[PDB]
C-alpha cells in the first residue's frame, strides 16, 4: 500500500473510495478502490475480486491486485481516464459518430460474450459503469453487483432503474444473460438518440415507457407474460411503435440488432455471441475519441 | 443456449484448478476424515436452519477442504474454519447472508465475533480470494437439462446423492464434482426411471458409463449404507416432501454394470 500516492479522488461508494493512484516504483498509473471494514469484507467485495480473478478480457477492466492488510482493503485496478456517462454529456452538442457507437457496442459485446461464457452476469450495465480510454477501447467496470451462475441466480424482492430489462420488474423468480443484453441495448440506442431510451421515475412507470415504445407485451410475443407475479391484467394495452420514429439516424441493420437486444421474451433474446456476427458489425473499426 | 456448452467446459477446466489435495487428511496431525464428517453434517443442519441454498453448503465444503489442504488446524479449532467457510460462502451465493452474530450464535458462543471475523479475513487469504468454486450442485443442474423430459423424483434424488457425498471425504476427495455429479445423475436416474446415463451426456462429457463405474461403484454403497451412518442430517433433510422424500426410497441392490 506504501508503494501508491493518492493523485485525486474520482469516485464515491457506500462500500469505500475510489482514487487515481501512481505506483511510486514502477510509474503505472492505476484506480485505487478504498473499502472502510462491522460485517466482516463486504460481499460485493467478495464477488468483484473473485469474479474478476477470473475474467482476464481487454473489454474488461483489469484488476491488478488486492492489497489485503489487518484494517484496510485494496482494490487495485488498471487505470482509465473517464466513464461512457462523461462521454455523452461531452457529446450532447456534435454527438458520437456512428463508426464510435459501432465501436463501442461491438467492443463492449465482446467483454460481455466473455463474461457470459464464463458463467458471469454483471446485471448492473450503465454508461457509468463503462470505461473508455483516449484509444477507442471502452471496458466493463464495477462488478460489485456480478453473480456467478452455474446455479441459477435468484432476484431480490439492486440494478439502476432505467437499464432493468422487463422480465425483472415483472417479478421472474430468476436472472438471466439476457438482462444484460437488455441493458446494452438501452445503451446502444441512447448513444444512438443523445436521450435515455426509458427513463422511468418508478417501477411501474419505467415499465409503462417499455410498453408505449415497444408495445404493451401478450401471450403470443411472450409466452408466460400473463401469468408473471408482477403482471396485472388491468395494464394499459399500448401498440409497438416504428423503430425509424425511436431511433431515426440508425440504418436498417441498427435497427434490426436494437430489436433483437430489446426483444421481450429473454428466451428468444439476442446473445452477446450471436449479436457479434450481426451484419451491422460488417465494417466495424475502432476509431479514437475526442475526450477533455 | 450459445453459452451452454462453453460454460460446462469451463467448470470442466476449473474444476481441476479449485480441488483440494486428495491425501490432506493423512497430513493434518489433529483432525480426522470422522471429525470433517461431523462437521459438513453440522452445516447441512445450519443450511436448513438458516434457509440457505444448496449450492451455498457445496461451497463452503470446499473452502473447507482447500483450507486444509495447506494449513494445519487443531480440533478445537476446525468448527472455527468451518463457520467462517460458511459464512463467505453465504456471502458469495445468498442474496441476503445471514448476520455474523447469526454465525456467533450458532456455535453455542464457542468463537467469539473477533474470531470469527479474523477467521474470515485467514481463510480469504489462504484461498486468495477465489471464491467461485465449480460444485457437484453446479454439474447436476447442467446434466438437468439433458432430461426427457424433466424429471424431479430424479433431480431430488441425485441431488441427496451428491448432497450425501460431501460428507465422506474417503472415498469421495478421489473424485471431481463433474464425476460425481455424472455417478449421482446416473443411479437417480437408474432408480427412478430405470433408464442410464443418456448418449447426449457422454458426447457433452466425455465420461462413458465404464468410466463412471469406479465413483459410482461407491456412491452405491454410500446410498445403501445410508440409515446405518453416523451423520444423518442430509437424509432427515431429504425425507422432506421439498425433495419428494427422495431418501425414503429403496437403493437398486444391483447396479447390473
Ligand atoms: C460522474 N463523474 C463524476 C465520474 C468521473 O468522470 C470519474 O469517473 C471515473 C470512472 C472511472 C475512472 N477510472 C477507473 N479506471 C479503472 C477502474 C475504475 C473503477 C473500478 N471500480 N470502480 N468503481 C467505481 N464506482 C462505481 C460505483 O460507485 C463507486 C465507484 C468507479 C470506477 C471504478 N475506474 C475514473 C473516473
Amino acid at each position: 500500500m506504501e508503494n501508491f500516492q493518492k493523485v485525486e479522488k474520482i469516485g464515491e461508494g457506500t462500500y469505500g473510495v475510489v482514487y487515481k493512484a501512481r505506483n511510486k516504483l514502477t510509474g503505472e498509473v492505476v484506480a485505487l478502490k478504498k473499502i472502510r471494514l462491522t460485517e466482516g469484507v463486504p460481499s460485493t467485495a467478495i464477488r468483484e475480486i473473485s469474479l474478476l480473478k477470473e475474467l482476464n478480457h481487454p473489454n474488461i477492466v483489469k484488476l491488478l491486485d488486492v492489497i489485503h492488510t489487518e484494517n484496510k482493503l485494496y482494490l487495485v485496478f488498471e487505470f482509465l481516464h473517464q466513464d461512457l456517462k462523461k462521454f455523452m454529456d461531452a457529446s450532447a452538442l456534435t454527438g458520437i459518430p456512428l463508426p464510435l457507437i459501432k465501436s463501442y457496442l461491438f467492443q463492449l459485446l465482446q467483454g460481455l460474450a466473455f463474461c457470459h461464457s464464463h458463467r458471469v452476469l454483471h446485471r448492473d450495465l450503465k454508461p457509468q459503469n463503462l470505461l473508455i480510454n483516449t484509444e477507442g477501447a471502452i471496458k466493463l467496470a464495477d462488478f460489485g453487483l456480478a453473480r456467478a451462475f452455474g446455479v441459477p441466480v435468484r432476484t431480490y424482492t439492486v440494478v439502476t432503474l432505467w437499464y432493468r430489462a422487463p422480465e425483472i420488474l415483472l417479478g421472474c423468480k430468476y436472472y438471466s444473460t439476457a438482462v444484460d443484453i437488455w441493458s446494452l441495448g438501452c445503451i446502444f440506442a441512447e448513444m444512438v438518440t443523445r436521450r435515455a431510451l426509458f427513463p422511468g421515475d418508478s417501477e411501474i412507470d419505467q415499465l409503462f415507457r417499455i410498453f408505449r415504445t415497444l408495445g404493451t407485451p401478450d401471450e403470443v410475443v411472450w409466452p408466460g407474460v400473463t401469468s408473471m407475479p408482477d403482471y396485472k391484467p388491468s395494464f394499459p394495452k399500448w401498440a409497438r411503435q416504428d423503430f425509424s420514429k425511436v431511433v431515426p439516424p440508425l440504418d436498417e441493420d441498427g435497427r434490426s440488432l436494437l430489436s433483437q437486444m430489446l426483444h421481450y421474451d429473454p428466451n428468444k433474446r439476442i446473445s452477446a455471441k450471436a449479436a457479434l456476427a450481426h451484419p451491422f458489425f460488417q465494417d466495424v473499426t475502432k476509431p479514437v475519441p475526442h475526450l477533455r | 443456449p450459445d453459452y451452454h456448452e462453453d460454460i460446462h467446459t469451463y467448470l470442466r477446466e476449473m474444476e481441476v484448478k479449485c480441488k483440494p489435495k486428495v491425501g490432506y487428511m493423512k497430513k493434518q496431525p489433529d483432525i480426522t476424515n470422522s471429525m470433517r464428517a461431523i462437521l459438513v453434517d453440522w452445516l447441512v443442519e445450519v443450511g436448513e436452519e438458516y434457509k440457505l441454498q444448496n449450492e451455498t453448503l457445496h461451497l463452503a465444503v470446499n473452502y473447507i477442504d482447500r483450507f486444509l489442504s495447506s494449513m494445519s488446524v487443531l480440533r478445537g479449532k476446525l468448527q472455527l474454519v468451518g463457520t467462517a467457510a460458511m459464512l463467505l460462502a453465504s456471502k458469495f451465493e445468498e442474496i441476503y447472508p445471514p448476520e455474523v452474530a447469526e454465525f456467533v450464535y450458532i456455535t453455542d458462543d464457542t468463537y467469539t465475533k473477533k474470531q470469527v471475523l479474523r477467521m474470515e479475513h485467514l481463510v480469504l487469504k489462504v484461498l486468495t480470494f477465489d471464491l467461485a468454486a465449480p460444485t457437484v450442485n453446479q454439474f447436476l443442474t447442467q446434466y438437468f437439462l439433458h432430461q426427457q423430459p424433466a424429471n424431479c423424483k430424479v433431480e431430488s434424488l441425485a441431488m441427496f446423492l451428491g448432497e450425501l457425498s460431501l460428507i465422506d471425504a474417503d472415498p469421495y476427495l478421489k473424485y471431481l464434482p463433474s464425476v460425481i455429479a455424472g455417478a449421482a445423475f446416473h443411479l437417480a436416474l437408474y432408480t427412478v426411471t430405470g433408464q442410464s446415463w443418456p448418449e447426449s451426456l457422454i458426447r457433452k462429457t466425455g465420461y462413458t458409463l465404464e468410466s463412471l463405474k469406479p465413483c459410482l461403484m461407491d456412491l452405491h454403497q454410500t446410498y445403501l449404507k445410508a440409515p446405518q451412518h453416523a451423520q444423518q442430517s442430509i437424509r432427515e433433510k431429504y425425507k422432506n416432501s421439498k425433495y419428494h422424500g427422495v431418501s425414503l426410497l429403496n437403493p437398486p441392490e444391483t447396479l447390473n454394470l
